[PDB]
């Protein structure tokens, strides 16, 4: 077995955000963590994006701290496999290193980690680091400069039950402020932390105690001094012999989870809470402390963390929902709310479900997801490449160039361009524009004027004007009637393509030495030749400018294309890369999105050129193919027109992404969907939360409450609080308008739903497996299997079939119904009568949670005993069990990829591939499935399903998405094709710069507590493709063995074709 | 309750 993983869609959750001066001094920056992605802004008055990097880690702590006679900040990170490392940040010019200080893993193999899991704490004083890995444990690295492996001494702590630490501020020596829990409740202890004795002495005040929920410990900066506990009820305030205590009823009815210190000196506190709303908390000086006060600010999305920004902006990183930037008013608005939306940061969220459809009925597949939980929960429509939308279409063939003509802000003419002819449109030409005082100019075929020659190329701007006469060039330039000539030079071979992108440069190729070169204007003189090899001409060249740093493209006859960094006095032509882009020759073009300048690309792959990380990303258009095209106002405004081979077109253009995300908001957790193509809809299981009434209600409206019909169970089976209400929604296809609500029992949970016809039955139903769910029982007792068919409008209950437990998972099985009834999987049959009936079931399970078919085989994943494979022996009517993997895997999804590999994420962020023994003795060595490949992926797997975002080397795909809002792609490898890859997964690791200095090998490691073996069938596909973004001398060191570099650009870019 | 647990750890909540 030999598996390729790699990302298709970054993770988008929020773990961490952290404000500092960590690019300079008077920078104030924005540091934000998802899982393996650190990024850096600087604040301006929004966000400037500076460097986005990842690391080989979930990032678990990152705090910035700047100890005594440092420049500016540096950075503390510490991952969940325990690597710690220190950052700093390093731009010496045009370059961006983030460069490792110290690094380290600071593991012990004696522990127990903990609920509450890791807690990175600094000091004041910034003289060390504490941790709380481990229950009973306590480890401390001291922060002088020579430690630089970071050697760390662990203390022991008699508290084994830690809820939350602080340093806190104004204290000789260094002292911890702590919640524990033993029983008798929970309390407040403090120790003063001795370097040079190594262990714990007793602490400023004595212990006291705290509420039964008190969770949060704030260290009050030394003005004021103490610690302030956050709990349920109350906040209240220590500092040994001062106790304040605020009770107010707000805070009552939702959890606070998060807070940041907004002044300096402490006065004032955000606070965040799971129901969304945001915070005040104001200490009042009188330099004593007489009074703490609580004020609520508005609604934000459900915050993961908080971080204060200058000037009354808060950035509100979530991880349920999407991340905002939001601003803090002194006058409230017409509603009482201080808080106001600025912008929103898409989060595909905790991805609980997805299926791919064919929604715009072509061959392109779009994902589906069920994202978010409560009020933040959604669907998300994801769709691969760039869209066009067509207003006018004339059916007009041939089309050789086209140009857009302005006197007054509208576009208004269109001219066209034709083999030794040229219509112009109001429903040969070289160049038609727009040029300084009034005029427009036109150049054909032969002359705008030389001495009977034909010019043969064409370049033009608003003042100035370069043609080409066979090798000659000259230099006009435009002046209030008619154009005098400047310049004149002959070059050594043929003119190819020109550009002057304002002018003191002038771009050529020309056309025997496969030559780019950049001239000085108006002398002609040569400030740089470059050699571009080969033996095909250049075809269109052109210099612009992306996110502040100036480039040259240069498009070749074979599809690939150049590009180099320009200077613009020097003219040097730096850092050559070299991208495939399609087969026919490509012609560049300008355009505008944004604020943006992107570069439109023509070939059988038209592309968008732009710059995301101040590098450059190409992007697909979901065209077939463009010949020529131009930005247009005139079909009409904010447009482009494009010709392709047989006919014209102009529309309007997308947002320039790799992944178009639409969204539609729910205002309720939804838990499952399914496609139902022939009701052209979809089936989406959602709960909302609702509070013990005056008598239950709806805290907010959501899409079940406001639905487009309603319905509700119908069943007599079963005959401040909240509590979950789970629906089934219709929803319509196209407008993603919910059609219809059905409501089940109270405490009834749909967990499982399917969109299957059963038996010999004609028709298409919804099949919906739940479970009668209370808070007292451990497993459920009661459930039932409901089967819907959604007629016209409406939602009618045809079957309903009571069961022994809940239905966990369901999957249409040859016509049959399978299902996981809480620990047993059984068959159901369809009755001509409109009925299920038991066919066989299967009880050797611990808790049936997930299942796949493919045939008669059946893939079972089980809350602990890792996964079992079972088959229905069609002759006898029965279950058998054809094997078992012998691990103890918490799984959490599960996935079949052909009839002999199957595949498994765990609850510890791994994923495995089990096979079928293939061996003698059948009886034990055929029940055994083996363990063949083996991989830490760094993210919680919670679907996995089959399909592809792509099609308008490699066999398979598997998409699967995450809690941390990934969306993964595998694959399978041909051995051929996994030791090459294997092989310069090795070299990639010798030449690229790992942050934090952590080596590949250990990250993608297998690791649970019980054991951690290395990686084994599994190729990181983002680390193969991160060959395509270093040195090209570094890409040699990487090809010493027949292997040429130019070769691997153009496997690697295969492989990057695949999401 | 492990419909609940089982729930909630799918929002990793």
């Amino acid at each position: 077995s030999y598996n390729y993983v790699v990302t298709a869609q970054k993770p988008t959750a929020v773990n961490g955000c952290v404000t500092g001066h960590f690019t300079s001094a008077e920078d104030l920056n924005l540091l934000i963590a998802k899982n393996t992605r650190l990024e850096i802004y600087v604040v301006t008055a929004g966000l400037r994006p500076v460097k986005e990097v990842g690391m080989y880690g979930k990032i678990a702590v990152m705090e910035l701290f700047r100890p005594k006679g440092e420049s500016k900040d540096l950075l503390f990170i510490l991952t969940a496999k325990y690597n710690a490392c220190i950052l700093e940040y390093k731009q010496s010019g045009e370059s961006i290193d983030i460069i490792t200080r110290a690094h380290g893993n600071v593991q012990d193999r004696i522990g127990r980690p903990s609920e509450t899991g890791i807690i990175g704490i600094i000091d004041p004083e910034c003289r060390m680091i504490g941790l709380r890995l481990y229950d009973g444990l306590f480890k401390v690295i001291p922060l002088d400069r020579d430690n630089k492996e970071l050697k760390a001494f662990n203390i022991r702590l008699e508290e084994l039950h830690v809820i939350d630490v602080k340093f806190l501020y104004g204290c000789q020596a260094p002292t911890i402020c702590f919640v524990y829990q033993d029983p008798q409740g929970r309390h407040v202890k403090t120790y003063e932390v001795s370097l040079r004795e190594k262990e714990f002495n007793k602490g400023p005040w004595k212990q006291e105690n705290v509420e039964a929920e008190a969770s949060m410990v704030i260290a009050v900066p030394e003005p004021f001094g103490g610690a302030i506990i956050i709990g349920q009820e109350s906040i209240t305030y220590h500092n040994g012999d001062k106790y304040l205590a605020i009770a107010p009823p707000i805070i009552k009815q939702s959890t606070i989870v998060c807070h940041n210190r907004v002044d300096p000196n402490g006065s004032r506190y955000l606070l965040g809470d799971m129901e969304g709303r945001l915070f005040m908390l104001l200490l009042e000086k009188e330099v004593t402390l007489k009074d703490l006060r609580v004020e609520l600010l508005g609604e934000t999305s459900i915050a993961e963390c908080l971080t204060y920004l200058d000037n009354g902006v808060v950035f509100v990183g979530s991880r349920l929902g999407d991340s905002q930037l939001v601003k803090l008013n002194v006058d409230s608005n017409e509603q009482g709310s201080y808080v106001v939306a600025m912008e929103t940061f898409t989060n595909l969220g905790p991805i609980v479900d997805m299926c791919v459809v064919d929604l715009e009925r072509q061959g392109q597949g779009q994902l589906v997801t069920c994202s978010g939980a409560f009020k933040e929960g959604s669907l998300r429509i994801i769709r691969n490449g760039i869209g066009i939308h067509e207003h006018a279409s004339i059916d007009l063939p041939g089309i050789k160039g086209l140009w857009p003509l302005r006197n007054r802000e509208t576009d208004d003419t269109l001219v066209l361009s034709f083999v030794g002819q040229t219509r112009v449109l109001m429903l040969q030409t070289f160049f038609c524009g727009n040029v300084a005082h009034q005029q427009l100019i036109q150049i054909t075929s032969a002359s705008v004027e030389p001495q009977a020659k034909n010019i043969s190329v064409a370049s033009c701007n608003s003042s100035q004007v370069v043609v080409a006469v066979g090798r000659a060039l000259y230099y006009l330039q435009i002046h209030p009637q008619e154009l005098r000539q400047i310049s004149h030079t002959e070059m050594e071979h043929e003119v190819a393509c020109l550009d002057i992108t304002p002018s003191p440069l002038c771009a050529i190729g020309l056309w025997t030495d496969i030559s780019a070169r950049i001239l000085k204007l108006p002398s002609f003189e040569l400030l740089h030749k470059e050699m571009l090899g080969g033996e095909i001409i250049p075809r269109s060249i052109l210099m612009t400018t992306f996110e502040s740093s100036h480039y040259l493209l240069c498009a070749l006859g074979d599809g690939a294309l150049f590009y180099f960094g320009l200077n613009i006095e020097t003219g040097l032509l730096s850092d050559r890369k070299k991208v495939t882009l399609g087969t026919q020759p490509t012609v560049l073009r300008t355009f505008r999105s944004l604020s943006t300048t992107n570069v439109f690309a023509c070939s059988d792959r038209p592309t968008v050129i732009y710059s995301s990380n101040h590098k450059l990303v190409f992007s697909n258009v979901n065209l077939k193919e463009v010949n020529y095209m131009c930005p247009l106002n005139s079909g009409y405004p904010d447009s482009l027109a494009l010709a392709n081979n047989s006919t014209l077109t102009i529309g309007t253009i997308d947002e320039i992404q790799k992944l178009h995300i639409r969204t539609v908001p729910l205002y309720e957790s939804p838990r499952k969907i399914c496609y139902q193509e022939v009701s052209q809809c979809f089936g989406v299981l959602s709960s909302r939360i609702e509070v013990q009434d005056t008598s239950t209600t709806a805290l907010r409206p959501s899409a079940s409450t406001q639905a487009l019909s309603s319905s509700v169970s119908s069943s007599k089976l079963f005959s401040g609080e909240e509590v979950e209400v789970h629906n089934l929604l219709i929803i319509d296809q196209h407008t993603f308008e919910v059609l219809h609500a059905h409501q089940f029992l109270q405490n009834e949970y749909a967990l499982s739903l399917v969109s299957c016809k059963l038996g010999k039955d004609p028709n298409t139903y919804f099949i919906v497996g739940t479970a009668m769910v209370y808070p007292e029982e451990a497993e459920p007792k009661q459930g039932r299997i409901v089967v819907f068919q959604y007629s016209d409008g409406k939602l009618q209950t045809v079957a309903e079939k009571e069961v022994k437990g809940a239905v966990y998972s369901m999957v249409e099985f040859n016509g049959k119904l399978l299902a996981s009834i809480n620990s047993t999987v059984r068959l159901y049959e369809w009755t001509t009568e409109k009925e299920l009936r038991t066919e066989c079931n299967h009880y050797n399970n611990i808790m049936a949670l997930y299942l796949k078919t493919k045939g008669d085989f059946i893939l079972v994943g089980d809350l602990m005993r890792s996964v079992l494979l079972l088959a229905y022996k069609p002759m006898e009517g029965n279950f058998e069990e054809i094997a078992r993997d012998f691990n103890p895997n918490w799984m959490s999804a599960v996935e079949i990829l052909d009839d002999d590999n199957f595949l498994g994420a765990e609850n510890a962020f791994n994923l495995f591939v089990c096979q079928k023994d293939s061996a003698a003795t059948t009886d034990e060595e055929r029940q055994h499935l083996q363990e063949v490949g083996l991989f830490h992926l760094g993210e919680f797997v919670n679907v996995f399903c089959h399909g592809s975002l792509v099609m308008q080397p490699t066999q398979g795909s598997v998409l699967f998405g995450t809690v941390n809002g990934m969306i993964g792609l595998v694959t399978s490898l041909s051995e051929s094709w996994y030791n090459l890859l294997l092989d310069m997964q090795n070299r990639l690791n010798k030449v690229i710069k790992s942050v934090g200095k952590i080596e590949h090998s250990f990250w993608r490691s297998f690791h649970t507590e019980r054991k951690t073996e290395p990686a084994t069938g599994f190729i990181d596909g983002d680390l193969i493709e991160s060959f395509l973004d270093i040195s090209r001398p570094k890409m040699q060191e990487v090809v010493a063995n027949e292997a040429t570099a130019d070769d691997l650009i153009k496997v690697v870019e295969e492989l990057t074709r695949i999401h | 309750n492990a419909v609940q647990l089982l729930c909630a750890r799918t929002r990793d909540g």
